[PDB]
């Protein structure tokens, strides 16, 4: 159909820009944040993929929860996630952000950032290598490609 | 001149920007009064014909006022042509 | 009150800017240079009282040149009469006023 | 036809802004031993398009405490003045041949100062307020220095017309004539355009995006476009003012090519400086111009007043 | 007299009325004071340009110079008042009584 | 005709009405900047390009300092806008209605105010037919500040130097 | 005419871009989304409180120096006069007075920010 | 290598060529194949108006000469 | 030459305006056609409206703003 074809091509166009223009928030906790820095380093340059760090959550599309989320920090992480405008995606990195990590049975650690914010991608490791995080970012990009928002709207 | 030389040496080591600024200002104030081309600039500005050269009525006793632009009488810009 | 230092010393501090008929750069004339010259020459050396009483014609011409009140009144009256005439179709503007002519170079 | 001319001036400028974004990314990458965008398209040529589409398809938000009337006006003013700065530039024929082709630039720059001020104040945020006051101080400093420097350089020219600048620079270059004023003018243009080392209003390390902290999606992209358009426009102004290209009336394409090459060289120098140097501190910037540039600028202004008079080389009025 | 002069004189009158009617801020009264001289500048240059008073074109520049001198004076007094009282309110300038 | 200068004069008066109603120093500065730009346009139409651009630049520079001073010394918890306060809105509406009455009456008939007499006709008609050549009369008159006007330069420079000394002395404190 | 037309064109393009930005994408705004940003925690006070200006004197001096540059701008036309000696003398007089003002302020520490 | 920066610079240069070349072409097109007349002063504006009047087609760029005087 | 052409054009426009005024103001009770405003008989330059008063808006606008608006 003409309408279905138009909405499919338009959805592919929209998903391409979001897929190829990821702007993660400058946000790191604990040891896992160093692997983000090595990913940004020349060896595994994230900028060549369209992945550019931005400081303001308003101008950010992806939150990389990289490191341990504590009880004293959870309100701030939730606040910045809320202040980040839609569409927004979440990549948790490392065992601490995935589940509890080395500090699962701790009185002051949140056993998983998904108790606070909806997580789109989980990157396993302690810390995951820069290659592993780059693979996670590419997997997030492929996940973005499969979104069909205009196709859902047209058939709604 | 030793005290002046010491002051200049210290200022050059401490405030070269101020030393250069004061030297440039002093040159800008002193030099125009000595250059022989200031009068040339004055004459060039005077020789620019912004408005029309209204002619004068000839009463028969104007030997130095030309009757035609190409007559020998009148101002000459030969000095300006080769400059 | 008015210590005429300029006239006592032969100086010239603001008399150049006092009037628009004075020496202007590049001999640029004022809008009402002739009218101001006539009024000034009429009023020179007779005092304020006599200047107001007797040079009133020159002063009125100067003010008319400056402000253009009577001229604008005449133009407005002509415009109103023409508009009234063309409202009823009595007056047909000529082609040289309607834009169908070849003006002078 | 004039509307077609306006569109031909506008749209290629925005395209050049987007590809300047790409060029800065790649230049910084290769100066930092990276590659820069090379995945989105062939050599990353579709990266600006992807970023623009993402920004204009993302949701913009208005802060709860923000003054919405001035929140919306600021990007409009910034982009409008960034596009308006390009109308009197001769390449080699200006779109609008203003008799005073420089005072218009100064006035429009001073008006474009208020875009960041109103965006920061309307945001009703502390970092935005700090960025706004940094903008105030920076504007003070670079405004006075730019005014005096431009006065001197155009005093060497004869009038405030950029085509007259071309005619003046027909034989040699204002860079040769007045290189100290040229260096100080380059620093002043950096400060005016808020580029490193003077990116104080949007200092990422010290403030979280500065005045545009609350701006997202389309309105933020408008600030970015205005910034890059101002960068290119000021580099073009510097190229016209100090690096005068030869003009052939019958084939004016050569002047356009030379002008574009000089503008690109100056813009790449801007990116080079940003990569090379750290960031200033705004009080140190204020003390840099007032205590170092301003005295030497006054001295050079006196020198350039006296020089044509003492050498009988006063330029023609027309 | 054309209507442009009418509008400029009306603008000056509005600015003068604004100065004479304070609300809370000394800064707003300073802004009204700056508007009066803006209207004066516009009126003076409109009169001078129309009548081709060539040597009078330097008067508006001097007008602007002394306008901003007055603005500087007002800002200095305002910063002193603010340092004294914590706010630029004109209600705090009541120690002296007529 | 096109009434361009008249429309700009109306906008000038509107901006004056705004910053005289005085909502807050921020919006007063905004209105003053608008008024300065529109006055620059008016005098550009009348002939003085240098004077228009000069006044616009001067007021753009002046309102920059006023913004910094109102952020520091003339701000409150809830800054007032025109519709925020009853008095500000009342003054703004009163000014707008007075300007509307003046313009409407002047357009309908030759309005003779209690102060001055204004004639309803063309600002284009009030102009002059004569013209200069190869120089701007405004530019030459302004540049005559140095050839002529030696006294004005002296008094202005002394006034500026004394102003610097004065602002140093007033804010000394203690 | 042309300048008004191009100003209108630029303003219209900017306004159209704003309209596209604020009406094309999907909007989902709640209280926490639009809250002020203070690096993840709630602001302690209000951003509308007075914010100290440590360079207040420099701003006033900037006003006066803006007047100075306004006076100095018509110099290129002033160099075309016959009275070159008088023009040069008065221009240097103005510049020397500006330099003296700067020197006085610098020596009396008007350029130093408040502590 | 470093030469992969060139295509972006080339595209930016091509984009910057368009304004000046387009303005020159439009000036030539709308002024009868000649440069747009520059009237910085009332004298030059009066020259343009006289050119419009003498042309007889209300276009200043239409120039008449000896064949027009005789 | 330009001075002579300007004089002839000004006089011609004045005469055309005078003839049109005579045609229009033919029923006004008290109205003298071509009456001067100034007391003096000295020649006075028509301001802008004595020449381009009864003419088309295009010509009026060109005469009054053509130079300033030309860019
Ligand atoms: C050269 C320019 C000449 C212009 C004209 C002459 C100007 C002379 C000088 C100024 C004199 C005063 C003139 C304005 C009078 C305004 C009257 C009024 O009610 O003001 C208070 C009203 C309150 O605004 P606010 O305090 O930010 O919002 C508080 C509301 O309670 C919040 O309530 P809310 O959130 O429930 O309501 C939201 C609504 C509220 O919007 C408004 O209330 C604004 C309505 C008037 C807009 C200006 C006209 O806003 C929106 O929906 C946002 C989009 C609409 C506004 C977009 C920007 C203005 C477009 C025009 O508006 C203003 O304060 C206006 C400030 C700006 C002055 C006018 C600037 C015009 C610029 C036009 C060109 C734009 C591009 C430039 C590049
Ligand atoms: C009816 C229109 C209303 C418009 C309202 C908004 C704009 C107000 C300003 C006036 C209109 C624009 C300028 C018209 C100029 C007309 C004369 C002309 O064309 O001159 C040719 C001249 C040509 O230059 P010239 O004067 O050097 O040369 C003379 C002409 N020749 C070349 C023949 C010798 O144009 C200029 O000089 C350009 C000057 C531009 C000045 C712009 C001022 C206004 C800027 C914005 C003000 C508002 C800021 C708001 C901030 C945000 C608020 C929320
Ligand atoms: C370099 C350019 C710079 C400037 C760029 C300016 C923007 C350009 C954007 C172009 C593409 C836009 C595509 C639509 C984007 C929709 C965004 C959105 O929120 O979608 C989700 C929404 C989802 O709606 P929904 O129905 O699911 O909403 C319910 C949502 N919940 C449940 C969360 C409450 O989709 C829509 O609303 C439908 C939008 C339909 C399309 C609208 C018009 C687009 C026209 C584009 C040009 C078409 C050209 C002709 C066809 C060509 C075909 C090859
Ligand atoms: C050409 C002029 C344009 C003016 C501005 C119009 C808005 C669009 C601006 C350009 C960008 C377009 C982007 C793509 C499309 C999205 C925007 C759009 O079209 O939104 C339409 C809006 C969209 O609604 P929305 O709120 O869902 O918009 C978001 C859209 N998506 C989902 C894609 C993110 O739809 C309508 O307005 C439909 C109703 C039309 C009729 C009512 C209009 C409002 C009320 C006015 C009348 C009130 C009184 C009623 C009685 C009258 C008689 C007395
Ligand atoms: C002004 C209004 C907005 C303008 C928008 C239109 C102008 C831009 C047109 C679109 C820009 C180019 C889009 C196509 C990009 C092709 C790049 C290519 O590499 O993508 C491939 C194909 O692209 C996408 O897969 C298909 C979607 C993009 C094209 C959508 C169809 C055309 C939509 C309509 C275009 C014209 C717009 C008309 C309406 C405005 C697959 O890439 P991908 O797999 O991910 O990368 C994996 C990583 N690799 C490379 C290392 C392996
Ligand atoms: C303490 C209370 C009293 C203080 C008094 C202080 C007075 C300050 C000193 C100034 C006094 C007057 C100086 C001269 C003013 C201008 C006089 C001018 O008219 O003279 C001209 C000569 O000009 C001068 O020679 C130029 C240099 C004058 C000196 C300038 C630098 C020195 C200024 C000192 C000021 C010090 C600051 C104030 C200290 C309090 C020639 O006369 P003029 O008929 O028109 O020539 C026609 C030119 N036209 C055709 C273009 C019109
Ligand atoms: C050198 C002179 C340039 C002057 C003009 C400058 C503007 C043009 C910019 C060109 C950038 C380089 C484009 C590289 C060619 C890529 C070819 C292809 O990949 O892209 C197509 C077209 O790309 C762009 O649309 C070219 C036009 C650029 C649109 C610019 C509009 C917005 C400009 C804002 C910046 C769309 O792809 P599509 O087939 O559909 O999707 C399927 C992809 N497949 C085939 C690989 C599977
Ligand atoms: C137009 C194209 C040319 C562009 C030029 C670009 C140059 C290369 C790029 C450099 C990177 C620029 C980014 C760096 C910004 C900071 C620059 C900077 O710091 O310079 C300021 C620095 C002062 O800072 P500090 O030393 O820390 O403080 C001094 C404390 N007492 O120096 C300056 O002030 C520069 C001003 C002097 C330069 C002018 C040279 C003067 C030489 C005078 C001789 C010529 C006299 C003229 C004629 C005399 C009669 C014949
Ligand atoms: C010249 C203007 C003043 C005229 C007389 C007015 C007197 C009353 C008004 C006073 C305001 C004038 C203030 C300006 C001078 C005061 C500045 C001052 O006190 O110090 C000057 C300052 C001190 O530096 P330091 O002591 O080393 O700093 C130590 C820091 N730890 O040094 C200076 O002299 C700088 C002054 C530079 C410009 C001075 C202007 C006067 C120069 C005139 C030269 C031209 C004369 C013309 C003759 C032409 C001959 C052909
Ligand atoms: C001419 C051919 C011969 C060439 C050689 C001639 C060169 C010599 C000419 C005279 C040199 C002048 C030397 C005076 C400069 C030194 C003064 C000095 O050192 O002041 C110290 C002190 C150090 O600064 P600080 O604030 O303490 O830094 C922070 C420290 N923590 O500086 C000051 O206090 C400021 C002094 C006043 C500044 C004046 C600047 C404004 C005037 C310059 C504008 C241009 C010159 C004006 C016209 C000059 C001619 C009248
Ligand atoms: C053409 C007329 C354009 C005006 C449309 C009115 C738009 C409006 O009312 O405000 C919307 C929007 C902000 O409202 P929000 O509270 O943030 O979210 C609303 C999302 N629908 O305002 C705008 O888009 C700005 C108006 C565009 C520029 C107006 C001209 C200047
Ligand atoms: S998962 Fe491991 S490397 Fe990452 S933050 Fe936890 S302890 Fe550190």
């Amino acid at each position: 159909s003409r309408g279905e074809y138009v909405v499919a091509k338009l959805d592919d166009l929209v998903n391409w820009a979001r897929r190829s223009s990821l702007w993660p928030m400058t946000f790191g906790l604990a040891c896992c944040a160093v692997e983000m820095m090595h990913m940004a380093a020349p060896r595994y340059d994230m900028d060549r993929f369209g992945v550019v760090f931005r400081a303001s959550p308003r101008q950010s599309d992806v939150m990389i929860v990289a490191g341990t989320l504590t009880n004293k920090m959870a309100p701030a992480l939730r606040k910045v996630y809320d202040q980040m405008p839609e569409p927004r995606y979440v990549v948790s990195m490392g065992s601490c952000a995935n589940g509890g990590g080395y500090y699962h049975y701790s009185y002051s650690v949140v056993r998983g950032c998904d108790r606070i914010v909806p997580v789109d991608i989980y990157v396993p490791g302690c810390p995951p290598t820069a290659e592993a995080l780059l693979y996670g970012i590419l997997q997030l990009q492929r996940k973005i490609k499969r979104e069909k928002r205009l196709r859902i709207w047209y058939r709604r | 001149a030793g005290r002046i030389a010491s002051f200049l040496k210290n200022a050059w080591a401490k405030e070269p920007v101020l030393v250069a600024s004061f030297a440039i200002g002093g040159l800008a104030i002193i030099l125009p009064s000595l250059s022989p081309y200031t009068n040339y600039a004055i004459r060039i500005n005077r020789a620019t014909p912004y408005n029309y050269p209204v002619p004068l009525r000839d009463d028969g006793n104007m030997p130095d006022v030309p009757s035609h632009p190409q007559d020998p009488q009148g101002p000459s810009l030969e000095w300006l042509k080769n400059l | 009150p008015f210590f005429d230092v300029q006239k006592r010393l032969g100086l010239d501090l603001d008399r150049w800017m006092t009037i628009q008929s004075a020496e202007q750069p590049h001999k640029i004339p004022g809008r009402c240079h002739a009218f101001e010259k006539e009024w000034i020459e009429c009023a020179h050396g007779i005092g304020g009282i006599r200047a107001e009483k007797e040079c009133k014609i020159e002063f009125d011409d100067f003010v008319e040149c400056l402000l253009r009140q009577k001229t604008m009144k005449r133009l407005s009256a002509i415009k109103r009469q023409r508009d009234k005439l063309i409202k009823e179709g009595k007056y047909t503007p000529p082609p040289h006023h309607l834009g169908k002519e070849d003006p002078r170079p | 036809m004039f509307m077609i001319n306006i569109l031909s001036l506008i749209i290629p400028i925005l395209l050049a802004v987007a590809f300047l974004t790409l060029v800065e990314r790649k230049v910084l990458g290769y100066m930092q031993l990276r590659k820069g965008p090379n995945v989105v398209g062939p050599y990353g040529l579709l990266q600006p398009i992807a970023d623009a589409l993402k920004l204009f398809t993302k949701e913009p938000l208005r802060p709860a405490t923000s003054s919405i009337s001035m929140f919306i006006i600021a990007p409009i003013l910034a982009l409008s003045l960034a596009l308006t700065m390009w109308v009197p530039l001769p390449m080699p024929y200006p779109l609008i041949n203003m008799n005073l082709g420089v005072l218009f630039m100064l006035a429009m720059s001073s008006l474009a100062v208020y875009s960041i001020l109103w965006s920061g104040w309307a945001s009703n945020s502390k970092y935005a307020l700090i960025g706004a006051l940094r903008a105030v101080a920076q504007t003070i400093s670079y405004e006075v220095t730019l005014a005096i420097i431009l006065l001197s350089v155009l005093l060497m020219n004869g009038s405030y017309t950029l085509s007259t600048l071309i005619t003046t620079q027909e034989h040699i270059w204002m860079i040769f004539t007045s290189w100290p004023l040229a260096m100080m003018w380059f620093i002043s243009t950096l400060a005016e355009t808020n580029r490193a080392p003077f990116d104080l209003t949007e200092g990422e390390s010290e403030l979280v995006s500065g005045f545009n902290v609350e701006y997202a999606a389309g309105p933020f992209a408008m600030f970015f476009m205005a910034e890059y358009a101002n960068i290119i426009m000021m580099n073009a102004f510097t190229a016209i003012l100090f690096l005068g290209a030869s003009h052939d009336p019958h084939t004016p394409e050569l002047y356009t090519i030379n002008f574009v090459l000089k503008t690109l060289a100056l813009t790449i120098t801007f990116l080079w400086i940003r990569a090379s140097y750290p960031r200033f501190r705004y009080d140190q910037l204020m003390h840099l111009l007032w205590k170092s540039f301003l005295p030497l600028t006054l001295a050079l202004c006196m020198w350039h007043i006296s020089l044509p008079i003492m050498t009988a080389s006063i330029p023609p009025q027309s | 007299m054309p209507l442009v002069y009418m509008n400029i004189i009306m603008a000056f009158a509005i600015a003068l009325a604004g100065l004479l009617m304070y609300r809370s801020h000394l800064m707003s009264s300073l802004l009204c004071l700056e508007g009066m001289m803006l209207s004066l500048f516009i009126m003076s240059t409109l009169i001078i340009l129309n009548t081709h008073f060539t040597l009078a074109n330097m008067m508006p520049i001097i007008l602007l110079v002394f306008a901003a001198c007055e603005a500087a004076l007002g800002l200095s007094l305002l910063v002193m008042v603010s340092n004294t009282y914590g706010t630029d309110y004109v209600q705090n300038l009541n120690l002296l009584q007529c | 005709t096109m009434y361009i200068a008249f429309i700009l004069s109306t906008i000038f008066v509107i901006g004056f009405v705004g910053f005289s109603s005085k909502p807050s120093p921020i919006y007063g500065g905004l209105g003053l900047i608008v008024s300065g730009g529109v006055g620059c346009g008016i005098v550009l139409n009348f002939g003085g390009s240098f004077l228009g651009l000069m006044v616009f630049l001067i007021y753009l520079g002046g309102m920059l300092v006023v913004f910094g001073y109102t952020t520091a010394m003339a701000t409150e918890m809830y800054p007032e806008v025109w519709v925020s306060n009853k008095t500000v809105f009342g003054a703004f509406v009163s000014g707008l209605m007075m300007e509307f009455c003046m313009v409407y009456y002047a357009l309908k008939e030759e309005e003779v105010e209690i102060i001055f007499k204004f004639n309803g006709l063309g600002d284009w008609v009030i102009y002059d037919t004569g013209d200069s050549g190869f120089f701007s009369e405004e530019a030459m008159g302004i540049a005559a500040l140095y050839s002529y006007g030696t006294w004005l330069v002296i008094v202005t420079g002394w006034s500026l130097l004394i102003g610097v000394v004065v602002i140093m002395e007033i804010t000394r404190g203690n | 005419m042309n300048i008004m037309l191009t100003l209108l064109t630029n303003v219209t393009l900017a306004s159209l871009l704003v309209l596209i930005a604020f009406w094309l994408p999907q909007l989902n705004a709640y209280s926490e989304k639009t809250s002020p940003y203070e690096c993840g925690f709630d602001p302690m006070g209000s951003a509308r409180l007075p914010f100290s200006m440590k360079f207040f004197l420099v701003a006033i001096t900037f006003l006066l120096f803006d007047l100075e540059i306004a006076l100095l701008l018509p110099l290129p036309w002033a160099s075309q006069t016959n009275n070159l000696k008088t023009m040069l003398t008065m221009a240097l007089f103005l510049l020397i007075l500006l330099a003296a003002s700067l020197a006085y302020e610098w020596t009396q520490k008007g350029l130093e920010w408040a502590e | 290598m470093w030469f992969e920066i060139l295509p972006g610079i080339a595209v930016m240069a091509a984009c910057l060529f368009i304004p000046g070349m387009a303005t020159a072409h439009i000036h030539k097109f709308t002024n009868g194949g000649k440069e747009k007349r520059v009237a910085h002063f009332s004298y030059q504006w009066n020259l343009m108006e006289r050119d419009r009047c003498i042309s007889g087609v209300n276009r200043y760029h239409v120039t008449k000469g000896l064949e027009n005087i005789d | 030459l330009f001075q002579a052409e300007k004089d002839r054009r000004v006089l011609q426009m004045l005469r055309e305006n005078l003839e049109e005024e005579a045609i229009i103001m033919k029923d006004v009770p008290d109205w003298k056609v071509g009456e001067s405003v100034f007391h003096t008989t000295r020649w006075v330059t028509p301001m802008m409206g004595e020449l381009y008063g009864l003419r088309t808006n295009e010509e009026i606008l060109s005469a009054t703003y053509g130079f300033i608006w030309y860019t």
